[PDB]
RNA sequence: GUGGAAGUCUGUUAGAGUUGGUGUCCUACAAUACCCUCUCGUGAUCUAUGUGUAGGGGUGAAAGGCCCAUCGAGUCCGGCA
RNA sequence: GCGAAAGCCAAGGCCUGUCGGGAGCAACCAACGUUAGGGAAUUCGGCAAGUUAGUCCCGUACCUUCGGAAGAAGGGAUGCC
RNA sequence: GGUCUUAAGGUAGCGUAGUACCUUGCCGCAUCAGUAGCGGCUUGCAUGAAUGGAUUAACCAGAGCUUCACUGUCCCAACGUUGGGCCCGGUGAACUGUACAUUCCAGUGCGGAGUCUGGAGACACCCAGGGGGAAGCGAAGACCCUAUGGA
RNA sequence: CGAGUGGCUUGCUACCUCGAUGUCGGUUCCCUCCAUCCUGCCCGUGCAGAAGCGGGCAAGGGUGAGGUUGUUCGCCUAUUAAAGGAGGUCGUGAGCUGGGUUUAGACCGUCGUGAGACAGGUCGGCUGCUAUCUACUGGGUGUGUAGGUGUCUGACAAGAACGACCGUAUAGUACGAGAGGAACUACGGUUGGUGGCCACUGGUGUACCGGUUGUUCGAGAGAGCACGUGCCGGGUAGCCACGCCACACGGGGUAAGAGCUGAACGCAUCUAAGCUCGAAACCCACUUGGAAAAGAGACACCGCCGAGGUCCCGCGUACAAGACGCGGUCGAUAGACUCGGGGUGUGCGCGUCGAGGUAACGAGACGUUAAGCCCACGAGCACUAACAGACCAA
């Protein structure tokens, strides 16, 4: 008779191949809600350790007892908003017009850019806003960059630099909004962006395995009984049927594993903080230690220790918001043992 | 059903033996089936704590033996785990026979029982002599 | 919490709680110690023990 | 108690055999190999050397087995183009 | 140590079961170790693997050609000073 | 049927058999469930007495079944060890090759096409892989028929 | 009784292959069909309710575990929302298995004078090959677009990224004489699938530490071997699942179907024109890939005698080659050292005790000693090594 089964592995993840920037590139946005603001943030993974926190689900039989809750720490200093960068509509879908760039730069932003050293602001501003008369103006955005060297437990100085999006109310007034900020200097944090209790997207690189098998990659079964033994033990029955005579792409076979990059939804933020309250006793296991600004995110976190991972505010939440949930305890105890 | 209100890695398949912790006359129970389960290719059909399986008696009275009854698992020597992260095992597999409404067929409950059992079998925790 | 072994206090969110036959309970902070027991030893014997120190 | 029989038992003593793995090998190390497992191991036992039986003939506790990688009639040359 | 057994070591022989260098050395393959809870659900079939194990004491069923079955089964012991 | 063919007309036993077509026979044991196994019944398609019948202690790398024990055989896979594999120096074959050849989906054709027809796709070269196709390689099919073939 | 559709069964035919297209079943892995078993949306009912029966749309997803048998099929058990059927050379042996069929050995029954025969039964009875092309999964090198860095766009491509169930409130309510017994909606959980992650539990851990058997180095101390750890006990990092986290809703257009307005046909009519609704299906949403999209893209800045890059050196968040990423004295990239954080479980020696023994001797106990030994992690720290320097480039 044949049992059925569903295939092995998800054909929604491919093709499975490395990775073209470790550093993540969201590709979807959250709505233009409420008032002007970046839509995302980014820091660093560090490890894990749990917390204890006061059950804070109004619908949970639980409410207001104790609960111990898994916690990845991410160190998630400021960043700096260099410059906005404007897209317009066309036939052919969204095109960037200009850009509006700063002179305050951080002392190593060149070790990735050839930092301007003659632009002109008003000019891009003025295309901006002539193009906003004229109803061609497409989203608003922010090129964003990191400052690795103000991470200790992360070797790099060359910081990593992304785009995020910048909704607010109006677009007149965002783009002011946006304007504001980057003139300053671009500097933003954690703070400005996202709440304690709030859910948000993370997105990062994954862990690399290099090449591995198809049972591990994709979950196909290992021979089994007697056929384990005859020289075959993590090679799939075949590459198909005789006909059609050629092997199609969803048969499970070898190749690159991990390193690949993945936006995990729905991940709610415990706690934003300062300081070395979450950091691990003998430090990190192959991280370091944590003393400053940093987040606590429920659950994992896609990627290893020392990559950069990405924040966005959720695009599509399944509950309500339950801003700053009491931490009752933060283990500290050492993750060697 | 209703939230165990822990976490459990059933420690049970279709075909294990374990102990039958009430006075019914059964002493050993085979289980057979786990109530409102369906697996998938090849996998054992899995049982653990707060399941309630069919079963049929292996040893015991005459009477009792060959009989194909219903039963709720009581304790399992595979942990679980509490909301507050702590695990719970015990020293053996065991499960108290139930009728149609789920009320222990016996009278009295032999060894502990968890107390997460409780939050889905009434008359089988009320009639528990230790709690854990 | 303590462990009903060694006597060290058991970090929150961690540790094992085995339920004895009679009925007994036993929490304990790690499988070194949970292992030692079954080995039939006594935490008071073991010189690293809280309990012996 | 003595005695120490046996086509007797255990046994990778030596030695003989070859059940399963349908493993390794399968342009091999090898035109029958390797490893583990397994059988016998004082007897109708195993073995070296010498010697006898020759092709419709031998030899065969009989499988049409064996008679120099050749057997329901060896091999060589001839009949023969 | 029961031992011409294992394991270890002399005497004697050898580094010639004769290509090497490099990558924590990936997939996959050959031999193999260990795997929680369950415990033959696997499969034609428990195939493969595993369990048991030496010695002494206790004790030993059906059946039987009275020889045997039998090391039946089962229980206990076992070091060093 | 209450003898006739052709001499006799199946006795002791055994029996759904390593012999039973019907057949997974019927009843029972055993299991949640047993075309299996064992016991009883048994008209036996087509059992049966040295074509030996029945039965049988001991023995068996002989066939089937059950239990305890055991366990990665399985649930469901993981990590590890050693030799390969991968890169480098040196050594250095074979199989196979009408030609052309980057194919895919359909069609057509001696009815099972990389090469025909229509479309689709297709920048070249290279490394690793597991083997879908080349009705892949290997062997003038050992089955079947035919030959006024052979043994 | 009549008319058909399919090409799964069975039969017929002898077109194709006898210089061979490897058999049945099973298994593993992939795609598909709809004549739909469940799930969604519906119609009728001999539709009170509940539970059904029958029908329509619909192939998104699911359709599972076991006992006999080689079985396919089928019988049987317990679970289940349901445990649907079929095509892919009766998919799948250059993938596996080899139980059956279908070689040589042997037995039984039947048939034959006999050799020997019997889709009758039965025991035993082998599974070759280093991939040239093509195909696909992944990895590179070049050329084209026509100097570089960084950031994007999105033609198109893939997805099931989600399927389903149970429980509570609703409610012992509507309905019903009663027995019995719903729903919308809101909640909690489970199962299968999917992607990721290791704080927690668990496995490994031939790093490490301890115990101990045999033997060898005279004893002691400290060690080698016992298969690539002698065995036993514990186990860090990492890797892992048995562990943990995350995986909508809602819009738009439709099918069946329910209707509106409405004529042909003054009436009627959901349809002919127009319109409102309405499926797990379709489109969007969401995730992933994607400048080689030949219309071969956009933006900002840097640079064309110099921007940037390769080689080089120290290393990994990377890795089979290649690739990728980081650091390079304006430095914490690797090592040493010292701390911190961890694993073992209390070192050698000496002192006391020790059943005893004239004595020699003495297993072992306590103290010194949370000792000794060890660490794939972190920090401090320029002490050592990231030196020297080459090249390409409009
Ligand atoms: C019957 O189907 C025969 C049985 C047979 C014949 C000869 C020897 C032993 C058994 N089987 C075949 O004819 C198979 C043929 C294989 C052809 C493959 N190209
Ligand atoms: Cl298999
Ligand atoms: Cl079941
Ligand atoms: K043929
Ligand atoms: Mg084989
Ligand atoms: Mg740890
Ligand atoms: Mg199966
Ligand atoms: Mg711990
Ligand atoms: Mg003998
Ligand atoms: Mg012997
Ligand atoms: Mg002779
Ligand atoms: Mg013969
Ligand atoms: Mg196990
Ligand atoms: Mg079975
Ligand atoms: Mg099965
Ligand atoms: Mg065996
Ligand atoms: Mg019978
Ligand atoms: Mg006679
Ligand atoms: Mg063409
Ligand atoms: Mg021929
Ligand atoms: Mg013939
Ligand atoms: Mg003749
Ligand atoms: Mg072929
Ligand atoms: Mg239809
Ligand atoms: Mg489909
Ligand atoms: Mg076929
Ligand atoms: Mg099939
Ligand atoms: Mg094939
Ligand atoms: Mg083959
Ligand atoms: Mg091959
Ligand atoms: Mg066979
Ligand atoms: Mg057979
Ligand atoms: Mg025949
Ligand atoms: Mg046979
Ligand atoms: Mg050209
Ligand atoms: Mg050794
Ligand atoms: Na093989
Ligand atoms: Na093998
Ligand atoms: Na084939
Ligand atoms: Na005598
Ligand atoms: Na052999
Ligand atoms: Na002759
Ligand atoms: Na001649
Ligand atoms: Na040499
Ligand atoms: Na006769
Ligand atoms: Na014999
Ligand atoms: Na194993
Ligand atoms: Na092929
Ligand atoms: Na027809
Ligand atoms: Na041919
Ligand atoms: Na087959
Ligand atoms: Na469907
Ligand atoms: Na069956
Ligand atoms: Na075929
Ligand atoms: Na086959
Ligand atoms: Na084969
Ligand atoms: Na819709
Ligand atoms: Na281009």
């Amino acid at each position: 008779p044949q049992p059925s089964r569903p295939r092995k592995g998800s054909l929604g993840f491919g093709p499975r191949k490395r990775s073209t920037s470790e550093t993540p590139r969201f590709n979807s946005w959250p709505s233009d809600d409420g008032q002007p603001g970046v839509q995302g943030f980014a820091g660093y993974k560090a490890g894990m350790t749990h917390v204890v926190l006061v059950n804070d689900e109004p619908n949970s039989p639980r409410e207001g007892m104790e609960e111990t809750v898994p916690v990845t720490v991410i160190e998630t200093p400021p960043m700096r908003a260099v410059a906005l960068r404007a897209y317009e509509d066309t036939p052919y879908g969204q095109r960037p017009l200009t850009e509006v760039w700063t002179d305050e730069f951080h002392s190593e932003l060149d070790r990735t850019l050839d930092v301007p050293e003659d632009h002109d602001p008003d000019a891009a501003e003025e295309q901006i806003r002539d193009a906003h008369e004229a109803g061609d103006l497409g989203d608003l955005r922010l090129i964003t960059h990191t400052v690795p060297d103000a991470v200790p437990s992360v070797p790099k100085k060359k910081p990593d630099v992304m785009e995020t999006r910048v909704g607010g109310g109006s677009v007149s007034d965002r783009l002011d909004h946006a304007l504001d900020i980057v003139e300053d200097g671009g500097e933003h944090a954690m703070n400005d962006i996202f709440r304690a209790g709030e859910y948000a997207d993370v997105a990062g690189v994954t862990k690399g395995k290099g090449t591995q098998g198809p049972v591990k990659r994709w979950g196909v079964q290992k021979r089994k009984g007697k056929h384990a033994r005859q020289g075959w033990r993590r090679r799939i029955g075949n590459l198909g049927p005789w006909n059609p005579s050629r092997v199609r792409s969803t048969v499970p076979q070898q190749g690159q594993t991990g390193y690949h990059q993945r936006t995990e939804l729905n991940k709610r933020l415990i706690d934003i903080g300062e300081g070395d309250e979450p950091t691990v006793d003998g430090g990190f296991v192959n991280y370091g230690e944590v003393d400053g600004p940093y987040t606590l995110v429920k659950g994992s976190v896609p990627g290893p220790d020392k990559r950069l991972v990405r924040f966005r505010p959720a695009v599509r939440p399944n509950d309500q918001p339950r801003l700053d949930p009491e931490v009752r305890y933060v283990s500290n105890e050492s993750n060697q043992g | 059903m209703e939230a165990l209100g822990a976490d459990v890695t059933q420690g049970l398949e279709k075909g294990s033996l374990i102990t039958c912790a009430d006075n019914t006359g059964a002493r050993e129970l085979k289980v057979i089936s786990v109530h409102g389960y369906s697996g998938t290719k090849n996998r054992h059909p899995k049982a653990g704590l707060g399941d309630k399986i069919t079963v049929s008696v292996t040893k015991g009275t005459p009477e009792m033996r060959r009989q194909v009854l219903e039963a709720v698992v009581v304790r399992q020597r595979k942990p679980i785990r509490r909301p507050d992260g702590t695990r719970v095992k015990f020293e053996d597999n065991a499960a108290v026979i139930v009728d149609e409404n789920e009320d222990p067929r016996g009278t009295e409950l032999k060894g502990p029982i968890a107390r997460e059992v409780a939050q889905r079998f009434g008359s089988v925790a009320s009639a528990a002599t230790m709690i854990v | 919490r303590e462990c009903d072994y060694c006597g060290t206090d058991i970090e929150p969110g961690t540790g094992t709680m085995f339920v004895h036959k009679d009925g007994a309970t036993t929490h304990f902070c790690s499988s070194k110690c949970e292992n030692n027991a079954d080995l039939g030893r006594e935490a008071r014997n073991l010189e690293w023990t809280d309990t012996a120190r």
